[PDB]
RNA sequence: CGAUGUCGGCUCAUCACAUCCUGGGGCUGAAGUAGGUCCCAAGGGUAUGGCUGUUCGCCAUUUAAAGUGGUACGCGAGCUGGGUUUAGAACGUCGUGAGACAGUUCGGUCCCUAUCUGCCGUGGGCGCUGGAGAACUGAGGGGGGCUGCUCCUAGUACGAGAGGACCGGAGUGGACGCAUCACUGGUGUUCGGGUUGUCAUGCCAAUGGCACUGCCCGGUAGCUAAAUGCGGAAGAGAUAAGUGCUGAAAGCAUCUAAGCACGAAACUUGCCCCGAGAUGAGUUCUCCCUGACCCUUUAAGGGUCCUGAAGGAACGUUGAAGACGACGACGUUGAUAGGCCGGGUGUGUAAGCGCAGCGAUGCGUUGAGCUAACCGGUACUAAUGAACCGUGAGGCUUAACCU
RNA sequence: AAUUCCUUGUCGGGUAAGUUCCGACCUGCACGAAUGGCGUAAUGAUGGCCAGGCUGUCUCCACCCGAGACUCAGUGAAAU
RNA sequence: ACACAGGUGGUCAGGUAGAGAAUACCAAGGCGCUUGAGAGAACUCGGGUGAAGGAACUAGGCAAAAUGGUGCCGUAACUUC
RNA sequence: AGUCGAGUCGGCCUGCGCGGAAGA
RNA sequence: AGGACCGAACCGACUAAUGUUGAAAAAUUAGCGGAUGACUUGUGGCUGGGGGUGAAAGGCCAAUCAAACCGGGAGAUAGCU
C-alpha cells in the first residue's frame, strides 16, 4: 500500500485541471490509423467522477448525431491528451445520471 | 531454474505510453536465504531450502532457531523447497534476489487461494439453479438428482457436491513479467494471482515454453 | 427419514466417545486478594489482577 | 462470507440494534459502569467512545450530534460538562472492558464495561 | 397419489 | 450484450425501423452479440417504400450497445441504445446508403469499411 | 398385490461404442475442392427457438458436430404435475336405464427432522517404538485434454475452365475451466444527502422515532460477473488400423516366421492438485531430557521421593481462516483487536451567525459538515505473573565397524 | 366443433418458425332444432389465442436485510 | 385434548392527515406475545436491489414486476340504446 | 520355381488350432 | 331507482407460497369475489335415518354419510388370511 503508493504516484499526471460535475468539459484523445495520430475532441457534460488516485476517471454525456453517448475516461491514460472545462455547471448531486433521463430543454444544467 | 518466495502486496496498473492499461499484480520479493542445499547423496534428490522476510525472535522454536544457525541466516517467516534443475548449484547462506527473474519473460505464480468456506453446488461447482417459481418446492440451489437407481444404487466418488472451497493451493502458468525492480525488491506480473493481499506467494519461471 | 435396524449400545456408546466434558486446565490466584479465578475474569470477591475493582 | 467486514448484527435487525446500542451509551455515560454480555460490551465500545470523542469539543453543533445520536439531554450535558474534560488529554481507550463470568439465566458470558478513571 | 395407479 | 429475442433500433436507410436479433453467429451457444458482431435479424417494423420489408429474415451488425465496448487504457463508450445496420444476407455488405449516428473504431476491418465510410463519427 | 410411485419435463449425471464432430488410415466410378465406402479410435466436445403433456417429429435459424444406446422407459425420501390415474361437469357415441369409452373437453391435496450403506466436506483418537519443531520424497489418487475463422505458404500444386489444396506457419475467436477485483459495473437496511405523512424532544430553529431501509438519489470496504488475467499444449515413450525395410519357410514372391523401422485427440508420461493410516506408516535438518532409591511374582516389572526439558495445550486479543472443530496472526521484549491521530473515499456547501427578500427561499462564511468495513501511524483500552500437559538418554537379535 | 377417429385434414391469417388460436372449405368416423338450433349487447376469481406495458420467469445469476439451519446453556419429542 | 397464530353476538368510537369505521402516525388505555446467549457456512423460509437483454422461462407470464388519486380534456367497433 | 539339378503339383480322408467374434 | 358501480366492517374462498410428526385433524401470508340483497347475523323453534333436508355436489344431518350414532339379535357368517 506504501509499496503501491509509490508506484502509482509516479504515473500520476500534474496537469489534471479542476472540473466538477454538471461542468462542459472538452476532453483530447490521441487516436490511431496505422500510423499515423490524430487528437480528437469529446466535448459534453460531465455526469460522474470517480476520485481514486491513479484509478480515477471521469463519464461524459454527448448527444452526437441525434444519439446519447457516454465516455468513462480513465484521467491519468495517456491516451487522454488533454481535459479542458469550457463551461461551469450549477448542479447539487455528485452524480447526473438523471440527465439520462432528460432530452434538451429539460436537460439543461445553469451555469455557476 | 529455481523460483523465489513473495508477498502479494496487491494490484495496480501500469499505462505503457503506447495507451495500453496492464494490470499488475505486485509481488514483494525480499531476498531468499538459502537455509539448505538438499543432495542426491544424502537426500536422494537435488534442491535448495530458503527463507524469506523475517520472524520474532521470541516466536522461533529452539528447533527453527538450530536450523538457521547451522545455516549462518536470520530466520524469516518459513521455508520453502525449489527442485533443482541440471547445472544449478547454491551454496548454504546465499541470498537470492528479484533479479534472477531480469531475463524471464513468463512465471508461474503459486498460492493459496481465497477461502469461500463451505460453498453450495451452484457457487462451487456451477450447477444450474432450479426453477424459481412454476411450482418449486424447497429445491432452488438444491443440487438435483445425486444418482441413478438400483444400477448402481450408490452414489460415484467424484460426485460434485457442496463443500469446503477455497482456501487451497492454487498456481496460475504463464503470467507475463511486466517489472522487475530490484531497488525496491518488486516484480510486477499482468493479471491476478491467487490468494488474498498479504498472502505468501511462489513465483517460478513458466514451465510452458 | 429411519432406521432399518436398532441401533446397539455399542453404537450409542461410540457415537458419545466425543461428548466428554473437558475441566478447565487451570484456576487463576489473583496476585493480592490470594482467590482463585477463570483467567482473564475478575474475582467472585471484585479483584481483577491485584486490584479491587467492581465494589460489590 | 464476511470477509473484512465489521460489526456485530447481535440476531436484531439494524433499527433494534441502533435504538439498544444508544440506550446502553446512555446507561454507561450516567451510571460511569455498566454489566452486559461481552459481545455487546465490545460494540458498546464503538459507540460510546466516539460520543466522549465528539464532547472533547464543546459546540453546540457538537451538543446538537451528541444529541442526535443519544436523544437524552441529561447524556449530552454530562458529556461535554464532565466526562469530555476529564478525557481532554487522553488519546482513545475512554472504557476498559472485564470478563465476569457467565450468566445464570442462559449461561451468556458477561463483562463490566466501565469509564476508564471511574 | 396413487401406487402403481389404474 | 445483444441476444435473442434482444429489438435493435437500425442505425441505416435501408427502411427497417426496428428488427430482432434471431441468432448470435459464429459459435456453439454463443450467448452475446457486442459491437462488431454479425447477427440473423428479422425485420419487425419497415416504413413504407424501403428496400426491406416487414418479416424479411437477414443479417446485421451491431453498431452501438448500451453495454458499450472497453478500449485498452480501461475507458468505455456506453450509447443510450442498441442499434445495427442491416447487411445482405449472403454476400455480408450494407443494404442502405447512408449511416445514421456515431460508430465506433471496432468496425475497422475490411468487412466494414464502408460503414466506417459512411458514418458521421468515429 | 400386509404397495417395487406410474409418461414426459427439470436438476444431476454415469457407462457402452454399433463414432455425430475433431484425430489416424485403406479402397474409390479419389484431378483439385468436395464426396462415397470400410478399418482404427471413446480424449474431449456434441445448439437455441416455434408448435405439441408429449417421447418422437415437423419447422426456423445456427454449429466442427447437433451421435446411438444402457443405467427400475437413470434420477418424485431431489423439484414439477402438462399428461396419465378417483370423486364434479359436458360433448359425440353406445345403452330402455343405472352407466360406458388408451375418444374428447373444463376442473381437480405430490408427505418424510437421514439410523445404516454411499457420496461431499471437516475434525477427534491411537498408531508409525524416547520425545519434539520443521522441510520433504512420492507409492498411489484426482483434475485437465473441445474447437472455429482469418491471414501467410499460394491464387501455388491440381484443373479445359470453373474453381482450388496437402504439408507447415502466424493471428484472433466461441464454448468450457481456474484465479482475481486493478479496471467497467452490481450489491452496499453499518456512509452522506433529498423528500411525504405523523408523533416527540417545552416552543422557534435544529433533531430523533415510526411508516417495506417510509419512499427515493448517490455510494466506501467486502462479496462479486457482465469485468480481465491465465489454461487445454509442445515434447517424450509404447502402440491401433495402416505403411514399410531386410527376409526365408516356398530357388520366385512375401511387412514376419528370425531381425529392423514408421504410425493417432485412445494408452504411459509431460501440466495442475491431493498424497507416508504408502500399518510397505519412508527421508532430511534442527531441538530437548545425562537424578536418586525401595520392593516383589526379578522383568520391555511395579512403586516412592526429587525433577518437569524441548515443545504443546489452555486462556486472552483476533484474522482476506472458519458451521463447530481446524488453520493463521498476536499476548507488553506488544500494532492482535478496539479506540485515537493523520489521510483517503463517499456524499455534496452542516449548524450557528450575517446579508438579501413581504415570504417560500437565495447568497456569504464554505467544497462546508458528516463520513462503515480502507490506508498510514499510535500502547489510550484489552491481550497477566502464573498454572496445566509433556519427562529424566529411549527393547531384543544379528552384522559391519571400537582397527 | 366442449362433437372430426383418420388428423398436425386442406386453404388463408398471424410468427423467422404456430399439433394451439382466428377465418374458411365440407370428405358431419359420430351436429341439428325446447334431454332445444343458430345468433347475441352486457356480465364471468370461466376455457383458448394474440399484443402493448412490465419485469430475476429466463439467459444466469450476484449482493444485501431479516427468521431458521450452526455453537453454548436450560428443557426435551417422533415415525421406525 | 394444550397458557393452541383458529372460532365467538352486542355496546363505546379521541387527535393529525384522509371521502372514510380505509391507511399512516399518536391519545386515553394496554402490551413486548414464558427459553435465552452467540455466530454470521451450505440450504430453506420472508423480504430489498440489480449491468445488458426482456417471456428467450414455462404445460401455462405460475410467481413477480407493473398500473393505481383528484380535477379537467378526450374516448372506437358493437349495442338490447 | 526363377542353363538348372531333385523332388514337385493338386485333390481326398482325418487330429488339434486360426479368422468370422460389438455393450453398457 | 337498482339481485346498479368503486370500496372497509361483515359474508365468502379464485390463485400462489408456506405449513404437511402443522401454531391449525383445513390454517397463515400476499393477492381475490360479494358487499341494500335470491344479503348477512344473534336468540329460540320445527323436520329423524330408507328418514330428514338439499339453487342437486350423493351434498349435509355433532371432526362419522350410496343409508348417522348408541345399545341389542351377537360369539352374524367368513370354502379366506
Ligand atoms: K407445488
Ligand atoms: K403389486
Ligand atoms: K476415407
Ligand atoms: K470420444
Ligand atoms: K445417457
Ligand atoms: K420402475
Ligand atoms: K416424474
Ligand atoms: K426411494
Ligand atoms: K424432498
Ligand atoms: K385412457
Ligand atoms: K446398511
Ligand atoms: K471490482
Ligand atoms: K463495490
Ligand atoms: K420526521
Ligand atoms: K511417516
Ligand atoms: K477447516
Ligand atoms: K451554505
Ligand atoms: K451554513
Ligand atoms: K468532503
Ligand atoms: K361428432
Ligand atoms: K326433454
Ligand atoms: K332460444
Ligand atoms: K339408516
Ligand atoms: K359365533
Ligand atoms: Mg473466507
Ligand atoms: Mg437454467
Ligand atoms: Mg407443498
Ligand atoms: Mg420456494
Ligand atoms: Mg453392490
Ligand atoms: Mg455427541
Ligand atoms: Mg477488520
Ligand atoms: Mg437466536
Ligand atoms: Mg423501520
Ligand atoms: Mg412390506
Ligand atoms: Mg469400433
Ligand atoms: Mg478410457
Ligand atoms: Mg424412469
Ligand atoms: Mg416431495
Ligand atoms: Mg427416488
Ligand atoms: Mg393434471
Ligand atoms: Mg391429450
Ligand atoms: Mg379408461
Ligand atoms: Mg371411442
Ligand atoms: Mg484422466
Ligand atoms: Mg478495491
Ligand atoms: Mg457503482
Ligand atoms: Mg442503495
Ligand atoms: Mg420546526
Ligand atoms: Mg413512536
Ligand atoms: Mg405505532
Ligand atoms: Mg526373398
Ligand atoms: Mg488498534
Ligand atoms: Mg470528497
Ligand atoms: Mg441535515
Ligand atoms: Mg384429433
Ligand atoms: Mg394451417
Ligand atoms: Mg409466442
Ligand atoms: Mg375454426
Ligand atoms: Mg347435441
Ligand atoms: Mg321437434
Ligand atoms: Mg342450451
Ligand atoms: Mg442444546
Ligand atoms: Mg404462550
Ligand atoms: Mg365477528
Ligand atoms: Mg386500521
Ligand atoms: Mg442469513
Ligand atoms: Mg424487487
Ligand atoms: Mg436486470
Ligand atoms: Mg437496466
Ligand atoms: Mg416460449
Ligand atoms: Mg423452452
Ligand atoms: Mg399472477
Ligand atoms: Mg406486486
Ligand atoms: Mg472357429
Ligand atoms: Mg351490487
Ligand atoms: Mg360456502
Ligand atoms: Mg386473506
Ligand atoms: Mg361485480
Ligand atoms: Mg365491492
Ligand atoms: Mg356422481
Ligand atoms: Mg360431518
Ligand atoms: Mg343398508
Ligand atoms: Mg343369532
Ligand atoms: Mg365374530
Amino acid at each position: 500500500s506504501n509499496i503501491i503508493k509509490q508506484l502509482e504516484q509516479e504515473q500520476m499526471k500534474q496537469d489534471v485541471p479542476s472540473f466538477r460535475p454538471g461542468d462542459t468539459v472538452e476532453v483530447k484523445v490521441w487516436v490511431v490509423e496505422g500510423s499515423k495520430k490524430r487528437l480528437q475532441a469529446f466535448e459534453g457534460v460531465v455526469i460522474a467522477i470517480r476520485n481514486r488516485g491513479l484509478h480515477s476517471a471521469f463519464t461524459v454525456r454527448k448527444i452526437s448525431n441525434g444519439e446519447g453517448v457516454e465516455r468513462v475516461f480513465q484521467t491519468h491514460s495517456p491516451v487522454v491528451d488533454s481535459i479542458s472545462v469550457k463551461r461551469r455547471g450549477a448542479v447539487r448531486k455528485a452524480k447526473l445520471y438523471y440527465l439520462r433521463e432528460r432530452t434538451g430543454k429539460a436537460a439543461r444544467i445553469k451555469e455557476r | 531454474m529455481i523460483g523465489l518466495v513473495g508477498k502479494k502486496v496487491g494490484m495496480t496498473r501500469i499505462f505503457t505510453e503506447d495507451g495500453v492499461s496492464i494490470p499488475v499484480t505486485v509481488i514483494e520479493v525480499e531476498a531468499n536465504r538459502v537455509t539448505q542445499v538438499k543432495d542426491l547423496a544424502n537426500d536422494g534428490y537435488r534442491a535448495i531450502q530458503v527463507t524469506t522476510g523475517a520472524k520474532k525472535a521470541n516466536r522461533v522454536t529452539k528447533p527453527e532457531a538450530g536450523h538457521f544457525a547451522k545455516a549462518g541466516v536470520e530466520a524469516g517467516r518459513g521455508l520453502w523447497e525449489f527442485r533443482l534443475a541440471e547445472g544449478e548449484e547454491f551454496t548454504v547462506g546465499q541470498s537470492i534476489s528479484v533479479e534472477l527473474f531480469a531475463d524471464v519473460k513468463k512465471v508461474d505464480v503459486t498460492g493459496t487461494s481465497k477461502g469461500k468456506g463451505f460453498a453450495g453446488t451452484v457457487k462451487r461447482w456451477n450447477f444450474r439453479t432450479q426453477d424459481a417459481t412454476h411450482g418449486n418446492s424447497l429445491s432452488h440451489r438444491v443440487p438435483g438428482s445425486i444418482g441413478q437407481n438400483q444400477t448402481p444404487g450408490k452414489v460415484f466418488k467424484g460426485k460434485k457436491m457442496a463443500g469446503q472451497m477455497g482456501n487451497e493451493r492454487v498456481t496460475v502458468q504463464s503470467l507475463d513479467v511486466v517489472r522487475v525492480d530490484a531497488e525496491r525488491n518488486l516484480l510486477l506480473v499482468k493479471g491476478a494471482v491467487p490468494g488474498a493481499t498479504g498472502s505468501d506467494l511462489i513465483v517460478k519461471p513458466a514451465v510452458k515454453a | 427419514a429411519v432406521q432399518q435396524n436398532k441401533p446397539t449400545r455399542s453404537k450409542r456408546g461410540m457415537r458419545r466417545s466425543h461428548d466428554a466434558l473437558t475441566a478447565v486446565t487451570s484456576l487463576s490466584v489473583d496476585k493480592t486478594s490470594g482467590e482463585k479465578h477463570l483467567r482473564h475474569h475478575i474475582t467472585a470477591d471484585g479483584y481483577y489482577r491485584g486490584r479491587k475493582v467492581i465494589a460489590k | 462470507m464476511r470477509h473484512r467486514k465489521s460489526g456485530r448484527q447481535l440476531n436484531r435487525n439494524s433499527s433494534h440494534r441502533q435504538a439498544m446500542f444508544r440506550n446502553m451509551a446512555g446507561s454507561l455515560v450516567r451510571h460511569e459502569i455498566i454489566k452486559t454480555t461481552l459481545p455487546k460490551a465490545k460494540e458498546l465500545r464503538r459507540v460510546v467512545e466516539p460520543l466522549i470523542t465528539l464532547a472533547k469539543t464543546d459546540s453546540v453543533a457538537n451538543r446538537r450530534l451528541a444529541f442526535a445520536r443519544t436523544r437524552d439531554n441529561e447524556i449530552v450535558a454530562k458529556l461535554f460538562n464532565e466526562l469530555g474534560p476529564r478525557f481532554a488529554s487522553r488519546a482513545g481507550g475512554y472504557t476498559r472492558i472485564l470478563k465476569c463470568g457467565f450468566r445464570a439465566g442462559d449461561n451468556a458470558p458477561m463483562a463490566y464495561i466501565e469509564l476508564v478513571d471511574r | 397419489k396413487c401406487i402403481r395407479a389404474p | 450484450m445483444i441476444q435473442e429475442q434482444t429489438m435493435l433500433n437500425v442505425a441505416d436507410n435501408s427502411g427497417a425501423r426496428r428488427v430482432m436479433c434471431i441468432k448470435v453467429l459464429g459459435g456453439s451457444h454463443r450467448r452475446y452479440a457486442g459491437v462488431g458482431d454479425i447477427i440473423k435479424i428479422t425485420i419487425k417494423e419497415a416504413i413504407p417504400r424501403g428496400k426491406v420489408k416487414k418479416g424479411d429474415v437477414l443479417k446485421a451488425v451491431v453498431v452501438r450497445t448500451k453495454k458499450g465496448v472497453r478500449r485498452p487504457d480501461g475507458s468505455v463508450i456506453r450509447f443510450d441504445g442498441n442499434a445495427c445496420v442491416l447487411l445482405n444476407n449472403n454476400s455480408e455488405q450494407p443494404i442502405g446508403t447512408r449511416i445514421f449516428g456515431p460508430v465506433t473504431r471496432e468496425l475497422r476491418s475490411e468487412k466494414f469499411m464502408k460503414i466506417i465510410s459512411l458514418a458521421p463519427e468515429v
